[PDB]
């Protein structure tokens, strides 16, 4: 997370660290969405253009965690992958359409004062929050600058941007199963999700009901934090279907 | 990184 | 579940965090 902050303990109970086993590091970010399935980025398992294509035997997943290196000894809880589940047409070729998996953890986790899964959206709630202006939150573990790493977690709010100026922000082809999201260079803010957060989540707090509902995951970007250029975001609502299909199922 | 318990490996 | 997006550490005892009044002011 580029130009963010220190996240308050238990701010963000649903954040979950995608670990590497051999060597031990840092892989990702991801979401606690039930006490047995956690929701990421299918790019950071498989990404074939950098030999990436992770099996779950190769991954841990620690959940409750506040600083980035230490074991959270009473705190965090590290749980085994069952299963890995990819979206059929992830589109790692092009653009990372789609850009969404699922993990069947082993065994439920422990809620906890740390330990707490967030909302995924409703139609209802998509249509209210997932306006032009309005802001959400990124948070993660990833690199502080483009070109190091934080102590602990990051958090950064950042506003959603309207559709035609992510498009023009890039060459890259967008598609509905993604939205951006950060300041326009005239806005003065900044901030940015960056290499290491893919995979967690984009979240807003309704003001309807009060709770927290995870809109996007971060996906891909430019650089991080480049005047003109936007982070981009797997549209979570957009892919619900697969999700509830995937969990229906197994 | 700080080792984490064996038992997770 | 039921109980999901509720915080034990904030909404859950009715504490707010620093900054999540930027996120409520901006959705108009
Ligand atoms: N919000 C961000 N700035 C952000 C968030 C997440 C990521 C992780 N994703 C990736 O690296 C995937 N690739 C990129 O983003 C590519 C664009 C791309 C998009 C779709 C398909 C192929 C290429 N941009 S890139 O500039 O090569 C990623 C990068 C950022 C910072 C340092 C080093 C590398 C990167 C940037
Ligand atoms: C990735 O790994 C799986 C399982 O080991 C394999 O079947 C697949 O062919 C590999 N390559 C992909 C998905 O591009
Ligand atoms: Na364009
Ligand atoms: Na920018």
């Amino acid at each position: 997370i580029v130009e963010g902050s220190d996240a308050e303990i238990g701010m963000s109970p649903w954040q979950v660290m995608l670990f590497r086993k051999s060597p031990q590091e840092l892989l990702c970010g991801a979401s606690l969405i039930s006490d047995r399935w956690v929701l990421t980025a299918a790019h950071c398992l498989l990404y074939p253009p950098w030999d990436k294509n992770f099996t779950e035997n190769d991954l841990l997943v620690r959940i409750g965690k506040h600083s980035r290196t230490r074991y959270e000894r009473n705190i965090e809880k590290i749980s085994m992958l069952e299963k890995i589940y990819i979206h059929p047409r992830y589109n790692w070729r092009e653009n990372l359409d789609r850009d969404i998996a699922l993990m069947k953890l082993k065994k439920p986790v422990a809620f906890s004062d740390y330990i707490h899964p967030v909302c995924l959206p409703d139609r209802e709630t998509a249509a209210s929050l997932l306006q032009a202006g309005y802001k959400g939150r990124v948070t993660g573990w990833g690199n502080l600058k483009e070109t190091g790493q934080p102590s602990v977690l990051q958090v950064v709010n950042l506003p959603i941007v309207e559709r035609p100026v992510c498009k023009d922000s890039t060459r890259i082809r967008i598609t509905d199963n993604m939205f951006c999201a950060g300041y326009k260079p005239d806005e003065g803010k900044r901030g940015d999700a960056c290499e290491g957060d893919s995979g967690g989540p984009f979240v807003m707090k309704s003001p309807f009901n009060n709770r927290w509902y995870q809109m996007g995951i971060v996906s891909w970007g430019e650089g991080c934090d480049r005047d003109g250029k936007y982070g981009f975001y797997t549209h979570v609502f957009r892919l619900k279907k697969w999700i509830q299909k995937v969990i229906d199922q197994f | 990184f700080e080792e984490i318990p064996e038992e997770y490996l | 579940e039921a109980d999901c997006g509720l915080r034990p550490l904030f909404e859950k005892k009715s504490l707010e965090d620093k900054t999540e009044r930027e996120l409520l002011e901006s959705y108009i």
